[PDB]
């Protein structure tokens, strides 16, 4: 049942995550991100839908913290400029291997 | 004569109209104003965020914010069966 | 008498026809297909492809 | 589910474009456009109902931007100076294989 796609493994049980095989720890605001983000792979991810869904509808703060979220997940698992986390001006992010 | 007027579909018009305020009154009035002006419905022009900002006295980033509110609120059921019917 | 109607004595059978054409248009051209907008499906179980 | 005509071809999801296999990029906008072309191919476009619905009815601009646009699309996609994307004077543009 653990979700894996490419190189990421992740466990839902102890929320552990792996990065081509090599365990890194993750905030869990950003793992309900990447658990997000998995479970939606090959779909566009925008905004709107992430604080719809992933975060609770009080959430009263700027649009730029959950940019900095993504940025951690990019200094957390793919540091390099061209990532799997892919963005999209005005339409978020997306999680694919690119081509 | 096409241009004559159907005297049925005015009437289920007016009722849609009525349904419309029903439900946008129903909603917090900030959010139906912000909705109303944001379709033209009570004027004859549709406003950009920066008109609703200098009405409310808010940023256009917030007039995004409580868009998405009504659109998010406006997708419940108890008002999507009660609209969707009118089609 | 209800015999006539049940032994079918004087019954008859009628056809009519009903012609209908797709023409072009400066809006493009009229398409003879399922794509009908706003239709319901028991409505749709009757037509061909 | 992906929207295919001639040798351009589309993804719903991730919002690019591939012309003849080639992948490219592309303006949100100009997708826009381009959605509104191949969701109604082989129909005319007339810059009017085009601002009706792919645009905001708010719009205040002239009708060169429309112009400019349609010029953008035929230097991404169909460089050729005869194009799949015809013109016709006074009633828009239309997507459409040359006989």
């Amino acid at each position: 049942v653990r979700l894996t796609f490419a190189d990421i493994e992740l466990d839902e049980e102890t929320h552990e995550v792996w990065k081509a095989g090599q365990p890194v720890s993750l905030s869990p605001t950003e793992f309900t991100l990447l658990r997000y983000f998995v479970i939606n792979a090959g779909t566009v991810l925008s905004k709107p839908k992430i604080l719809d869904h992933v975060w609770r509808y009080d959430f009263g703060g700027d649009v730029n913290v959950v940019e900095s979220y993504v940025s951690y997940l990019r200094r957390k698992i793919d540091t390099g400029e061209k990532r799997l986390l892919h963005t999209l001006r005005g339409v978020g992010y997306v999680l694919r291997e690119p081509r | 004569d096409s241009e004559a007027v159907v005297a049925v579909d005015a009437v289920s018009f007016t009722l849609l109209q009525d349904q419309l305020q029903s439900v946008l009154d129903t909603l917090s009035e900030r959010e139906a104003g912000v909705v109303r002006l944001r379709f033209g419905l009570t004027d004859g022009q549709p406003r950009t965020l920066d008109e609703i900002g200098q009405v409310y006295g808010v940023t256009r980033e917030r007039i995004r914010q409580i868009e998405s509110k009504t659109m998010s609120k406006l997708r419940h059921p108890s008002r999507s069966q009660v609209l969707r019917d009118y089609l | 008498s209800n015999r006539l109607v049940e032994e079918d004595v004087l019954t008859s059978i009628h056809i009519e026809e009903h012609e209908i054409d797709a023409r072009d248009t400066k809006l493009g051209a009229e398409e003879i297909t399922r794509d009908i907008p706003n239709i319901s499906d028991e409505v749709l179980a009757d037509l061909d492809e």
